[PDB]
């Protein structure tokens, strides 16, 4: 008979992992939003690769709620909506599926089937000027309960009842914008965190935001099987002295036969040889 | 086929630093999260402090800090390090690999694997305290010839109430703990009550870690 | 946060029979819990995941049920491996996941009576300066029996310590040990140990007590 050696293991790789995708500026900026005008962001048409977000400072979250936080990198989902607004410490648990309040009940309320990973972290040292930075504000007095995903940028005069205010305050009546003290001398819980709540909307249509290509490493000199860029085969691989001039991809000998990849994400000239 | 063996020990004392292991054998490590979940004798399976293969590393808020997980493919193991311990951390520890369903999010840890054991206190030798059914105003034809080992440490004791005339008896009690470090079990035996009377009953303790097999009966 | 009820702790059962183990969350956690079976002296398994979905290897009539906040674990047939201590775990958590408390399914027989005996210390121990006065609880079935070590009559616990064997296998019923730890000044000054028996399975508390 003819007995042959069988592809010790599948190590494969792809054209680079992933692509240029945009988790910044909502994840790493200076001045943010706030809550009253909680910002958007529907990242879309691009690998999402979600390394760039763990390699970031101590958080003081990252709470993930329906998906896994271990298989983000794997899961095509359809949308991705950021939102950035910045609060204080006391209202970073209040954000989250089902938990009423003050800031989450009227400012920013979250659905009981929010499928995404609320992530805050400290911002007492680019968000914390002197004597109080009163940029920022909160909405309060809602005529009614918030809506999911729901904007509230209004600022009529509003009262608690029977007292006339239409564009005067007075003693029951204030506007529906507070400012937020940020000073150090204030203890823990009411310094400002920002907070970014990627919402992962699951369905079937084609998924826009996939996760990174499974790149494996480049096992050689030894029979395995290959996906190097998008061509399939099998067999070992060694280091060749060749040079394709810029713009070869793949190989071919006298006979039409795929004989020698170049690294997908490596650029070097690899020849591929019959396991026997 | 799958195991998770969790050759780590512990031994350590209050502020020490022991360092855990866990290493497969039957799946590719790499496609898998491997956790920590931990058992207290009288708990519920505690946190995780998982590792993945994105090189997330996650915690819990009141064991930061004082814990660094580490995954290590070159050898098929995972290692967790941990600080200065307190009195809290003596537990059973657990490593298993959380998984969920193919694009599905259902996390159901199914691999579990060994038992890694901590102890965080010391250790003393075996004080053997002979109990003596001598009044018979028990119920009747019912002696409880008992050995209460006390001022020990080590779980692995035993209180062999002779070999073969241990006959359907040695009640070994869970080690009653006196908050001082010390340990405490007992062993009754069910004899009749004119056994208080048939042969030599002999409690022969073994404490094997002190290294002191020690007997004596009642 | 989000926390399960489960069943009460005890949940007394027969090698057949209808059991009901409740996991009740404080949010609408859809269909995201798993159960456990951890035996007394062994790693626990996986039964049932995704709510309904069996694993593998679970097939005892392991139903679950549920799909909002409240789920059940219907067990609708029992056998010796289908005893043990169970475990609810909220998927929607994920970072912190948070197990259950538990709940041990046991087995049943009748009702019984604690066949008792109060044991003076050694007569060394007191030497020794210590002193452990024993107050053995044997073959009950209702484990809910507490120790009232009574010294000159008067409620002077709070040093003794007690704990349970694991549930014995031909016969089904515990054995309690309390330890009464003292000085040496306390034993040889007290006469009265009546160990106040307060258990379900006998009609009349029994009260036994040695004299110096």
């Amino acid at each position: 008979s003819n007995f042959r050696v069988q592809p010790t293991e599948s190590i494969v790789r792809f054209p680079n992992i992933t692509n240029l995708c945009p988790f910044h500026e909502v994840f790493n900026a200076t001045t943010f939003a706030s809550v009253y005008a909680w910002n958007r962001k529907r990242i879309s048409n691009c690998v999402a690769d979600y390394s760039v977000i763990y390699n970031f400072a101590p958080f003081f979250a990252f709470k993930c709620y329906g998906v896994s936080p271990t298989k983000l990198n794997d899961l095509c989902f359809t949308n991705v909506y950021a939102d950035s607004f910045v609060i204080r410490g006391n209202e970073v648990s209040q954000i989250a599926p089902g938990q009423t309040g003050n800031i989450a009940d009227y400012n920013y309320k979250l659905p009981d089937d929010f499928t995404g990973c609320v992530i805050a972290w400290n911002s007492n040292k680019l968000d914390s000027k002197p004597s109080g930075n009163y940029n920022y504000l909160y909405r309060l007095f809602r005529k009614s309960k918030l809506k999911p995903f729901e904007r509230d940028i209004s600022t009529e005069i509003y009262q608690a009842g029977n007292k006339p205010c239409n564009g005067v305050a007075g003693s029951n009546c204030y506007s529906p914008l507070q400012s937020y003290g940020f000073r150090p001398t204030y203890g823990v819980g009411h310094q400002p965190y920002r907070v970014v709540v990627l919402s992962f909307e699951l369905l079937h249509a084609p998924a826009t935001v996939c996760g990174p290509k499974k790149s494996t490493n480049l096992v050689k000199n030894k029979c395995v099987n290959f996906n190097f860029n998008g061509l399939t085969g099998t067999g070992v691989l060694t280091e060749s002295n060749k040079k394709f001039l810029p713009f070869q991809q793949f190989g071919r000998d006298i006979a039409d036969t795929t004989d020698a990849v170049r690294d997908p994400q490596t650029l070097e000239i690899l020849d591929i040889t019959p396991c026997s | 086929e799958v195991r998770l063996v969790e050759s780590g020990g512990g031994l350590v004392q209050p502020g020490g630093s022991l360092r855990l292991s866990c290493a497969a054998s039957g799946f590719t490590f790499r496609n898998y999260d491997i956790h920590w979940v931990r058992q207290t004798t009288g708990k519920g399976l505690e946190w995780v402090s998982a590792v993945g293969t994105s090189g997330d590393t996650y915690y819990l808020d009141s064991v930061k800090g004082r814990f660094t997980i580490s995954r290590e493919d070159a050898k098929k193991s995972v290692y967790l390090q941990m600080n200065s311990l307190r009195a809290g951390d003596t537990a059973m520890y657990y490593c298993v690999r959380g998984d969920a369903s193919p694009d599905n999010i259902y996390y159901y840890m199914d691999v579990w694997g060994t038992g890694t054991r901590v102890i965080v206190s010391s250790t003393k030798g075996p004080s053997v305290f002979p109990l003596a059914p001598s009044s018979k105003s028990t119920s009747g034809g019912t002696a409880a010839l008992g050995c209460l080992v006390k001022d020990y440490f080590p779980e692995p004791v035993t209180v062999s109430w002779n070999s073969g005339a241990l006959t359907s008896g040695v009640h070994t009690f869970p080690a009653v703990l006196q908050s001082s470090g010390l340990y405490s079990l007992s062993s009754v035996v069910t004899v009749p009550s004119s056994s208080l009377g048939t042969q030599t009953y002999i409690c022969n303790v073994n404490h094997k870690p002190s290294n002191t097999k020690v007997d004596k009966k009642v | 946060d989000i926390q399960v009820t489960q069943s009460p702790s005890p949940l007394s059962a027969s090698v057949g029979d209808r059991v009901t183990i409740t996991c009740r969350a404080s949010q609408t956690i859809g269909k995201y819990l798993n159960w456990y079976h951890q035996i007394p002296g062994k790693a626990p398994k996986l039964l049932i995941s995704a709510a309904s979905t069996l694993h593998s290897g679970v097939p005892s009539r392991f139903s679950g049920r549920g799909s909002g906040t409240d789920f059940t674990l219907t067990i609708s047939s029992l056998q010796p491996e289908d005893f043990g201590t169970y475990y609810c775990q909220q998927s929607y958590s994920s970072p912190p996941w948070t197990f259950g408390q538990g709940t041990k399914v046991e087995i049943k027989r009748t009702v019984a009576a604690p066949s008792v005996f109060i044991f003076p210390p050694s007569d060394e121990q007191l030497k020794s300066g210590t002193a452990s006065v024993v107050c053995l609880l044997n073959n009950f079935y209702p484990r809910e029996a507490k120790v009232q070590w009574k010294v000159d009559n008067a409620l002077q616990s709070g040093n003794s310590q007690e704990s349970v064997t694991e549930q014995d296998s031909k016969d089904s019923t515990y054995s309690l040990s309390s330890t009464l730890t003292l000085s040496k000044a306390d034993y040889e000054k007290h006469k009265v140990y009546a160990c106040e028996v307060t258990h379900q399975g006998l009609s009349s508390p029994v009260t036994k007590s040695f004299n110096r």
